[PDB]
C-alpha cells in the first residue's frame, strides 16, 4: 500500500503547486527588463571599464 | 614575504604532482555476484605493486558520475559467467560502458570470472535456452571451451563494432583461486601504453 | 481503485497546471524586449592565468570581497587563490581527491569541499596556528555531493546525486531539513540572494523552488529536454536560468511559473556544464563542452561573445560580487579571469 | 686552380 | 655548362623546397599547443637546424666554386663556418636523441614514463645546442682567407681551416667523423633495429619499419660521402683536392645538405595529425 502513499503525496504536491498565485508573463518580464536598465549603468562587463579603474589591468 | 609563501606552495605542488605522476589508475565496474573485490589479491580504493610499477584502482559504491575516470589508463569490467540470465543486463552494460562518450579512448580490460562454475554448470547445458543462436556454434572438455568462445565472442563482436582503433578489449577468464589477474593487467596496461605511444611518437 | 484514482487526479491536476500555465501565457518576452538595443559583441580578454593545478578543474568560487577565491582539483589539492596578484594564499590538502564542488563561505573565514566522497567538509581559514583545519564533516548523504553553498557561518545547502538537498548545522553536524521530490539525480544549486529561498536542477531535466524555513518544495519547471547541469538565481531573485545535456539554456521566471526564453545555436551541438548572470543580470554567461564560453544577451537571446581560450572542457565559471570579472577553470587544469 | 673546399 | 647549370638547378631546387619545409613546420608546431609533445620539441628543434643549416651552408657553398672565388671577408667566412659546424652538430644530436626517445617510450613504456617529460626534452635540447656551440670553436678561430692570384692576374681567396700542424689537423677531423657520423650511426643503427624488432614481435607495421630503414639509409647516403672525403684529405690533401676539386665536392656537399631536405617530410609531413594541423593552421 505504500505505492498509494507515494501516489497520494504527488497528488498533494501537485495541488500545492495548483494552489499557488501566478502573475502575468507580460508583467514579469517586464519586471525583469526594468530591473536589466535600471541596473545596467553598474555592469563593468557589459561597458568595460578605464584601465584607471580596472584592479585587473 | 608574500610572493616567497607563493613560491614555496608553487614547489610543493610542483613535487606533489612529481609523485602523483608515478602511479596508474583504474576504474573497476562490474554488477553484483560479479567477484570485482577479489580480482586482485591485494569511493572505495586499493593498491598494488607489479615490477616497480604502482597501480591505484577506484571502484565507486553510473552516467554522470563516470565523467571523472575519463582520464584513467584502463577500465577493469568484471562479469559473472556462472550464469546465463543477467549475461543480457551484463551485454547491455558492456556496450553502455564502451560506447559512452567519455570513455571514447579508454581501453576496457574484460574479466569473465567464475569460469569453474561456468564449466561445472556446462558439463553438468542450459545456455542454449537463453541464446539461441548458440546452437551449432564452433570455435579441456570441447563444450566447455565451445560455451567460453561464444560468450567471449559475444563480448568482443561489441567491442569490435565500433572503436575505429581507438581503443580495444581484452578479455580474459578468470577464477577464484586465480592470482595472475595482476600480472595480467600489467601486461595489458603495458600494452595500452604502448599503443598510446605509438601514436603520441608519430610512429603509427 | 484507489491506485488509479489517485492516478486520474494526477493527471487532471497536471492538466489543470498547464491550463493555468497556458492562460498566463499571454505575451512572450521575445516580443517585450524586441525594442531594446542589443548590447553588441562583448570583447573580453584574459587578464590572468592561473597555474599550479595538475589536473582538471570542477568547481571554483569567488570571496565576498573580489580578491581571493577557491578552486578545487582533482590532484588532491585545494587552492585559494589572490587574483589581484596571482598569489596563493593557502593550498589545502583534500582527504579524498575525488571532489566535484567548492563553496566560499560569505564571511571569508571558512571553505567546504566535497565530491565522490558523499562528505561535505569544512575548512577553517582563520586558526590560531597558521594553518588550515578541518572543523566539522557533514556526512549523512547517500550520494555523491554535486554542490554546496554557505548561508552563514553556521548553515551551509547541499545538493547531493541521491536526488535530495540538505540543509545543515554546522555546530551540530546534523541535518536540519531535507528537501525531496527530485526523480534524477540533483546536479546544481543556487542560493536566492535574500536566503530565503534556492533552485535546484536535477537529471531528470526539472527544476524545484525550495523553501528553506519551511523545507517545501513551491513550483516545479520541466521545459528541457535532457538532464540540467547548471543552475543560478537571476540577481533579482525572480528568476533562475538552467543549462543542459540538450544544449540549451532556459530562463524560469518564479513568479510566471513558467519558461522565459530559450539560448540556442543550430552550431552548438555540446551540453552547457556551468553558467552565471553578470551584475546587471542581462548577460548571461554559460560553459560548454566544445571548449569555449559563450555570452548570451539573456533579455533577447542574441549570442554577444566568446570566451575562447582554453585548451579542453570549461568545467566551472563564476562572475565576482562587484561585477569586475569573470574566471573559468577548465580540465586544461589552468583557471582564467576575464576583464 | 681554388683547389679544395670548406670542410662542410 | 651543362654541369654548372644542374648544379645551380638543383641548389635552387632543395633550397627553396627545405626554406618552405622548415618554415612550415616551424610555424605549425610553435602555433597549435596541443600538437606539443616531447618528440615534437626535438621535431621544432630539428626544424630550427635544418632551416640554418640550409642558409649557412647552401648558399655560401655554391659561390667559392661557381667564381673559384672566396668574395666575403674574413668575419663571414667565420661566422659561416661557425654556424654550418653548429648547425651540422644540432641536426646529427638531435637525430640521435628522437632515436633514444623512441627507442625507449616504445621498448620499456611503462619504465620510462619516469622520465620522458617536457622538462627533460628541454634539458636535453638545451645541453645539445650549448655542447654544439662549445665543440664548435676552432672553426672561427682557424677559418681565414689564403689568397693566390688567377691566370687573368685578378686577386682571390681560399675560406680555410687548417690547424697549426697537419697532425693535429688529421686528429681534430677523425675526432669529427667519429661524433658526428660513425657514433651517432651506430646508436640509430641499434635504436631503430630494436623498435622494428619489438614492433614487429600487420600492413602498417610493416610500413612503419620500412620507414625506420629509409631513415637509416637516408641518414648514411647524406653523411657518408662528405666525411669521407675530408677524412680523406685529411691523409693526403693533395690527391683528395686533385681528385674531387669543383662539381665533385659541390654535389657531394648537396648530397650532404639533402638531409636537411628530407628530415621534415618523414619526420612530419607523413603524419596524419600534422597534415590536419597544417590544414586547420593554413587555409
Amino acid at each position: 500500500t505504500a505505492s498509494i502513499a507515494q501516489a497520494r503525496k504527488l497528488v498533494e504536491q501537485l495541488k500545492m503547486e495548483a494552489n499557488i498565485d501566478r502573475i502575468k508573463v507580460s508583467k514579469a518580464a517586464a519586471d525583469l527588463m526594468a530591473y536589466c536598465e535600471a541596473h545596467a549603468k553598474e555592469d563593468p562587463l557589459l561597458t568595460p571599464v578605464p584601465a584607471s579603474e580596472n584592479p585587473f589591468r | 614575504a608574500a610572493v616567497e609563501r607563493s613560491k614555496m606552495i608553487d614547489r610543493n605542488l610542483r613535487e606533489d604532482g612529481e609523485k602523483a605522476r608515478r602511479t596508474l589508475r583504474l576504474l573497476l565496474l562490474g554488477a553484483d555476484n560479479s567477484g570485482k573485490s577479489t580480482i586482485v589479491k591485494q569511493i572505495f580504493e586499493t593498491k598494488f605493486q607489479v615490477d616497480k610499477v604502482n597501480f591505484h584502482m577506484f571502484d565507486v559504491g553510473r552516467r554522470k558520475w563516470i565523467q571523472c575516470f575519463n582520464d584513467v589508463t584502463a577500465i577493469i569490467f568484471v562479469v559473472d559467467s556462472s550464469d546465463y540470465n543477467r549475461l543480457q543486463e551484463a551485454l547491455n552494460d558492456f556496450k553502455s560502458i564502451w560506447n559512452n562518450r567519455w570513455l571514447r579512448t579508454i581501453s576496457v580490460i574484460l574479466f569473465l570470472n567464475k569460469q569453474d562454475l561456468l564449466a561445472e554448470k556446462v558439463l553438468a547445458s542450459k545456455i542454449e535456452d537463453y541464446f539461441p543462436e548458440f546452437a551449432r556454434y564452433t570455435t579441456e572438455d570441447p563444450r566447455v571451451t565451445r560455451a567460453k568462445y561464444f560468450i567471449r565472442k559475444e563480448f568482443v563482436d561489441i567491442s569490435t563494432a565500433s572503436g575505429d582503433g581507438r581503443h580495444i578489449c581484452y578479455p580474459h577468464f578468470t577464477c577464484a583461486v586465480d592470482t595472475e589477474n595482476a600480472r595480467r593487467i600489467f601486461n595489458d596496461c603495458k600494452d595500452i601504453i604502448l599503443q598510446m605511444n605509438l601514436r603520441e611518437y608519430n610512429l603509427v | 481503485s484507489e491506485l488509479d484514482q489517485l492516478r486520474q487526479e494526477a493527471e487532471q491536476l497536471k492538466n489543470q497546471i498547464r491550463d493555468a500555465r497556458k492562460a498566463c501565457a499571454d505575451a512572450t518576452l521575445s516580443q517585450i524586449t524586441n525594442n531594446i538595443d542589443p548590447v553588441g559583441r562583448i570583447q573580453m580578454r584574459t587578464r590572468r592565468t592561473l597555474r599550479g593545478h595538475l589536473a582538471k578543474i570542477y568547481a571554483m568560487h569567488w570571496g565576498t570581497d573580489s580578491r581571493l577565491l577557491v578552486s578545487a582539483s582533482q590532484d588532491g589539492k585545494l587552492i585559494i587563490w589572490d587574483s589581484y596578484t596571482t598569489n596563493k594564499v593557502h593550498a589545502i590538502p583534500l582527504r579524498s581527491s575525488w571532489v566535484m564542488t567548492c563553496a566560499y563561505a560569505p564571511s571569508g573565514n571558512y571553505v567546504a569541499c566535497g565530491g565522490l566522497d558523499n562528505i561535505c567538509s569544512i575548512y577553517n581559514l582563520k586558526t590560531r596556528e597558521g594553518n588550515v583545519r578541518v572543523s566539522r564533516e557533514l556526512a549523512g548523504h547517500t550520494g555523491y555531493l554535486s554542490c554546496c553553498r554557505f548561508l552563514d557561518d553556521n548553515q551551509i545547502v547541499t545538493s547531493s546525486g541521491d536526488t535530495t538537498c540538505a540543509l545543515w548545522d554546522i555546530e551540530t553536524g546534523q541535518q536540519t531539513t531535507t528537501f525531496t521530490g527530485h526523480t534524477g539525480d540533483v546536479m546544481s544549486l543556487s542560493l536566492a540572494p535574500d536566503t530565503r529561498l534556492f533552485v535546484s536542477g536535477a537529471c531528470d531535466a526539472s527544476a524545484k523552488l525550495w523553501d528553506v524555513r519551511e523545507g517545501m518544495c513551491r513550483q516545479t519547471f520541466t521545459g528541457h529536454e535532457s538532464d540540467i547541469n547548471a543552475i543560478c538565481f537571476f540577481p533579482n531573485g525572480n528568476a533562475f536560468a538552467t543549462g543542459s545535456d540538450d544544449a540549451t539554456c532556459r530562463l524560469f521566471d518564479l513568479r510566471a511559473d513558467q519558461e522565459l526564453m530559450t539560448y540556442s545555436h543550430d552550431n552548438i551541438i555540446c551540453g552547457i556544464t556551468s553558467v552565471s548572470f553578470s551584475k546587471s543580470g542581462r548577460l548571461l554567461l554559460a560553459g560548454y563542452d566544445d571548449f569555449n564560453c559563450n555570452v548570451w544577451d539573456a533579455l533577447k537571446a542574441d549570442r554577444a561573445g566568446v570566451l575562447a581560450g582554453h585548451d579542453n572542457r570549461v568545467s566551472c565559471l563564476g562572475v565576482t560580487d562587484d561585477g569586475m570579472a569573470v574566471a573559468t577553470g577548465s580540465w586544461d587544469s589552468f583557471l582564467k579571469i576575464w576583464n | 686552380d681554388y683547389m679544395g673546399w670548406m670542410d662542410f | 655548362e651543362w654541369q654548372p647549370a644542374v648544379q645551380i638547378l638543383l641548389y635552387s631546387l632543395i633550397f627553396l623546397l627545405s626554406v618552405l619545409g622548415n618554415t612550415l613546420v616551424i610555424t605549425v608546431l610553435i602555433r597549435n599547443k596541443r600538437m606539443r609533445t616531447v618528440t615534437n620539441i626535438f621535431l621544432l628543434s630539428l626544424a630550427v637546424s635544418d632551416l640554418m643549416l640550409c642558409l649557412f651552408c647552401m648558399p655560401f657553398n655554391l659561390i667559392p666554386n661557381l667564381l673559384k672565388d672566396f668574395i666575403f671577408g674574413s668575419a663571414v667566412c667565420k661566422t659561416t663556418t661557425y654556424f654550418m659546424g653548429t648547425s651540422v652538430s644540432v641536426s646529427t644530436f638531435n637525430l640521435v636523441a628522437i632515436s633514444l626517445e623512441r627507442a625507449g617510450a616504445i621498448c620499456k613504456p611503462l619504465q620510462s614514463r619516469v622520465w620522458q617529460t617536457k622538462s627533460h626534452a628541454l634539458k636535453v635540447i638545451a645541453a645539445t645546442w650549448c655542447l654544439s656551440f662549445t665543440i664548435m670553436t676552432p672553426y672561427p678561430i682557424y677559418s681565414n682567407l689564403v689568397p693566390f692570384t688567377k691566370n687573368n692576374n685578378q686577386t682571390a681567396n681560399m675560406c680555410r681551416f687548417l690547424l697549426p700542424n697537419d697532425v693535429m689537423q688529421q686528429s681534430w677531423h677523425t675526432f669529427l667523423l667519429l661524433i658526428l657520423f660513425l657514433i651517432p650511426g651506430i646508436v640509430m643503427m641499434v635504436a631503430y633495429g630494436l623498435i622494428s624488432l619489438e614492433l614487429y614481435q600487420l600492413m602498417a607495421k610493416k610500413r612503419v619499419i620500412r620507414m625506420l630503414i629509409v631513415i637509416v639509409v637516408l641518414f648514411f647516403l647524406c653523411w657518408m660521402p662528405i666525411f669521407s672525403a675530408n677524412a680523406w684529405r685529411a691523409y693526403d690533401t693533395a690527391s683528395a683536392e686533385r681528385r674531387l676539386s669543383g662539381t665533385p665536392i659541390s654535389f657531394i656537399l648537396l648530397l650532404s645538405y639533402t638531409s636537411s631536405c628530407v628530415n621534415p617530410i618523414i619526420y612530419c609531413f607523413m603524419n596524419k595529425r600534422f597534415r590536419l594541423g597544417f590544414m586547420a593552421t593554413f587555409p
